[PDB]
């Protein structure tokens, strides 16, 4: 638990680290988490998903949302089982000329289906006529970068998220 | 795939990229804005011409999908707003030329100087100084050489560059199938394709033609207790059958008749309300003022201030090197980020500019939520409107009496509300004749009715016509007298001061009904009332997604602007003046002149 719950680093959304786990008590008294709504309760063994979203976003990673998060980056089945938890890192995660090592995806040909990691890089293709591995017209890259700053209000902000699964 | 997600899918890159480039440059402005040096400077330059260039490599993108394809609105909307070729249609020389003509003029403008004629070496400027001469003095010769001489020294450099202006203009304006540059302009109230909300480019000056008639009635009764006035501090120079001399109006250019009212008050025994003394006995420091803005506003039902808005605002004046901008402005950055800059005084002007400027931040905040592009008022004139209504709301006997600055008991008497009322008309009223009959000029000249030879002759017969003021020295075709005010000769459109004046009054009578008022409709305050402030927030929430004739029906009713509100709010005073011209002569005569004898 100790490793990604305070680590120095994060994960990017359309890159998430997981980790298959082989004391609860303790997360509660600490950081606001600012959300703590779970689902799956009021096992063999967990895996620990993280990311780095934005504000305005966080209500987004839930059972049955619509958005360029739970269409293209992370979505959850149905009759989820573990649960969720989001809290702010403005301090430690923003810089004045903004941090642009936090990216996602905000182009694809498909929804993702549950519990799945897209990595891949290929150029988006919008037009008809074929694009062959160069930007331009109709054709773009797909990977932007959120400009993380401290000079931004409550909503564009960087949030940490990390998410328990059940089995 | 057909036409339309290929636009969609553009305008979301577009959206994205833009949002962070244009923070980018706006926290660079603001950052030199409240701190002056030569580095910043260059710092706000680069992201300035940087955000420029990018603005213009995506519109040269966004020409190649054919619009009369697109089937949605709101990708129409932005795709037309974002295709607008602007300028750089002419030529390299025709562009090149327009814009030196351009800083031209507003260099002549800002930096032309008039001196005495009695000793040369005594020049001083139009801003600190002869401004002030217009404002405060009353000697008849003092005010009329500086009448004369301003438009005599300043506005015959700006002839031979305005009658090219005009050329250029017109031809860049026809190269994009508009018909002239007055066309242009109007080209903002415009809304096609809706099937009950339409409204053509040239339906813009009927309706303001026909909403113009009906306000004779007061103007003219205004105007001659302002003449049988001023007839008793410059004697034997006002003939009570004529008009009024152009250079006794109260500054530079008559835009405003405040200035008069030392001369023309009612009832001159009765001091108005003014809390500053009650502030200063409180302590009430340049944060309480905030703090009760924004307690008036959140009472209504809108929202708090981000949190945000408190630590990086710029609220009072600096310290000793950090030289500023003392402008009250409100700050949009963008990505959520909203602030306010201006060097508030502990006076009663600053507690009304207060809340004016956090109505502008409340609007900022109510539609942040909609694409980029679609961030605006619905026009021109909505922004200023929803900004002014506060600033009146929160003036009144009602409101100061219940916030703590005036003592509970202290009734006010119907003089005191007259005195009020006037103070109100000179300025609200005694500017629309003049705003209208400019911008008719402009549109007329643009249009080509009015050949460059006689300019001068038109402008002076439609002052003499429609605003009711004779120029008191003649002025043959090398003068240039619209030139020597601000937005002629910085090209900015005049019609919206027009507009706003007619929303203002009809958003303040939409929401006084609501919050179930009862007495004058001066006397209405909208604080502790909700259905208003819903009233109010089902259209700031909209922005430009919507055309601006259903945003109007939003609030008010109807799909025009209408005329009656503002003759409701000026009732009481409309009967007092008709009252009290039993025995002057209501009107004017446009022959005589302080020249023609
Ligand atoms: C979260 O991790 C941080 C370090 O990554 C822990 O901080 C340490 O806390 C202990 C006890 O408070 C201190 O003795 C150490 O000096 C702290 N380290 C540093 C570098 O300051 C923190 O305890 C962890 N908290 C939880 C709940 O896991
Ligand atoms: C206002 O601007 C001035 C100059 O543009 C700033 O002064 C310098 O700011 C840099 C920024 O890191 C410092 O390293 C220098 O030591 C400052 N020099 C002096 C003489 O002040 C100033 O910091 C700006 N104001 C604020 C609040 O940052
Ligand atoms: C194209 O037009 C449709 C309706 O004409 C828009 O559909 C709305 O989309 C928003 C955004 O998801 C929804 O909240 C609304 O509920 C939709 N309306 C309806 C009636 O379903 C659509 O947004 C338009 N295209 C774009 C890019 O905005
Ligand atoms: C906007 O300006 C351009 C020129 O800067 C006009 O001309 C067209 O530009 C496109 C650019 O790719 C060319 O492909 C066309 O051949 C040009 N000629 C046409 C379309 O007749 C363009 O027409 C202007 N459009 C608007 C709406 O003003
Ligand atoms: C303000 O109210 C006073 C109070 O009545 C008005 O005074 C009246 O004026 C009329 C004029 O026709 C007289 O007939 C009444 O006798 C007056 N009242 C009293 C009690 O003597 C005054 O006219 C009002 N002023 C304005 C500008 O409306
Ligand atoms: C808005 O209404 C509230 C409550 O109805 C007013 O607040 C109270 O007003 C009563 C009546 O004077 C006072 O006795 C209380 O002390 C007030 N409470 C507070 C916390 O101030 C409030 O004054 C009204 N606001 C306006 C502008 O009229
Ligand atoms: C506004 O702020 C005050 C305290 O500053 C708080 O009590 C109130 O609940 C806030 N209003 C809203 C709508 O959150």
């Amino acid at each position: 638990f100790d490793e990604v719950f305070n680590a120095t680093r994060f994960a990017s959304v359309y890159a998430w680290n997981r980790k298959r786990i082989s004391d609860y008590s303790v997360l509660y008294n600490f950081a606001p988490f600012f959300t703590f709504k779970c689902y799956g309760v009021s096992f063999t063994n967990v895996y620990a998903d993280s990311f780095v979203i934005r504000g305005n976003e966080v209500r987004q990673i839930a059972p049955g949302q619509t958005g360029n998060i739970a269409d293209y980056n992370y979505k959850l089945p149905d009759d989820f089982t573990g649960c969720v938890i989001a809290w702010n890192s403005n301090k430690l995660d923003s810089k004045v000329s903004g941090n642009y090592n936090y990216l996602y995806r905000l182009f694809r040909k498909s929804n993702l289906k549950p519990f799945e990691r897209d990595i891949s890089t290929e150029i988006y293709q919008a037009g008809n006529k074929p694009c062959n591995g160069v930007a331009g017209f109709n054709c773009y890259f797909p990977l932007r970068s959120y400009g993380f700053r401290p000079t931004y209000g409550v909503g564009h902000q960087p949030y940490r998220v990390v998410v328990l699964s059940f089995e | 795939s057909t036409i339309e997600e290929q636009a969609k899918t553009f305008l979301d890159k577009f959206n994205h990229e833009a949002e962070d480039l244009f923070y980018q440059s706006s926290l660079a402005s603001w950052n030199y804005n409240t701190n002056i040096t030569e580095e910043n400077v260059q710092n706000m330059n680069n992201a300035g011409d940087k955000w420029s260039a990018f603005l213009k490599e995506q519109s040269t993108l966004a020409q190649m999908y054919p619009l009369q394809e697109i089937q949605n609105l709101t990708v129409k909307l932005q795709l037309q707003a974002l295709q607008q070729n602007g300028s750089s249609v002419l030529s390299e020389d025709k562009s090149k030329r327009l814009n030196t003509i351009l800083n031209t003029m507003s260099t002549i403008y800002s930096t032309g100087k008039v001196c005495n004629p009695d000793n040369p070496q005594e020049c001083l400027l139009l801003e600190p100084g002869l401004n002030e001469i217009m404002a405060n003095s009353l000697d008849y010769n003092e005010r009329l050489w500086a009448w004369e001489s301003w438009r005599s020294e300043v506005g015959k450099q700006l002839r031979p560059l305005y009658e090219e202006y005009v050329v250029l203009k017109n031809e860049m304006a026809r190269a994009n199938h508009y018909e002239d540059y007055g066309d242009y302009w109007r080209g903002d109230y415009e809304v096609n394709g809706v099937d009950g909300y339409d409204y053509s480019r040239g339906q813009l000056i009927e309706d303001v033609e026909h909403t113009f008639e009906e306000i004779k009635p007061l103007y003219e009764h205004l105007h001659a207790y302002v003449r049988a006035k001023l007839m008793n501090a410059y004697p034997s120079y006002i003939s009570p059958i004529g008009c009024l001399p152009a250079h006794l109006l109260g500054d530079m250019w008559g835009r405003f008749w405040t200035n008069l009212y030392s001369l023309t008050v009612p009832f001159g025994q009765k001091p108005n309300i003014d809390v500053t003394d009650a502030m200063v006995d409180q302590a009430w420091d340049a944060q309480r003022i905030f703090k009760e803005a924004e307690k008036f506003f959140v009472s209504v039902g809108l929202p708090n201030m981000t949190q945000g808005f408190w630590e990086n605002s710029m609220l009072t004046d600096p310290g000793n090197v950090q030289k500023a901008v003392c402008h009250p402005t409100a700050w949009d950055l963008g990505k959520g980020d909203f602030r306010i800059l201006m060097c508030t005084k502990v006076t009663m002007d600053d507690f009304l500019t207060a809340h004016h400027e956090m109505g502008h931040i409340q609007y900022d905040m109510a539609y942040a939520a909609q694409p980029f592009l679609l961030r605006n008022g619905a026009n021109e004139g909505f922004h200023e409107a929803v900004g002014e209504i506060m600033s009146l709301s929160a003036a009144t006997p009602k409101h100061l009496k219940s916030i703590g600055l005036l003592s509970p008991d202290f009734q006010e008497d119907n003089e005191t509300e007259i005195n009020f009322l006037l103070k109100q008309a000179l300025t609200i009223v005694g500017t629309l004749p003049f705003t209208y009959m400019l911008e008719k000029w402009r549109w007329m000249v643009f249009k080509g009715e009015i050949p460059k030879d006689q300019w001068m002759k038109k402008w002076w017969e439609m002052k003499r016509e429609i605003v009711g003021v004779v120029e008191p020295v003649p002025h043959d075709e090398t003068y240039c007298d619209p030139a020597s005010l601000f937005h002629v000769s910085n090209d900015y459109s005049f019609i919206r001061y027009y507009t706003r004046t007619l929303y203002q009054f009809q958003f303040q009578e939409a929401l006084c009904q609501a919050a179930k008022h009862e007495g004058p409709l001066h006397k209405c305050d909208i604080s502790n009332s909700t259905e208003a402030g819903q009233k109010l927030f089902n259209m700031l929430r909209l922005g430009k997604s919507e055309p601006w004739t259903l945003a109007l029906e939003n609030v008010v009713g109807a799909k025009n602007m209408n005329v009656r509100p503002l003759l409701n709010y000026f009732e009481p005073l409309f009967t007092w003046l008709k009252d009290q011209n039993k025995n002057s002569f209501v009107g004017w005569s446009t022959d005589w002149s302080p020249y023609a004898d």
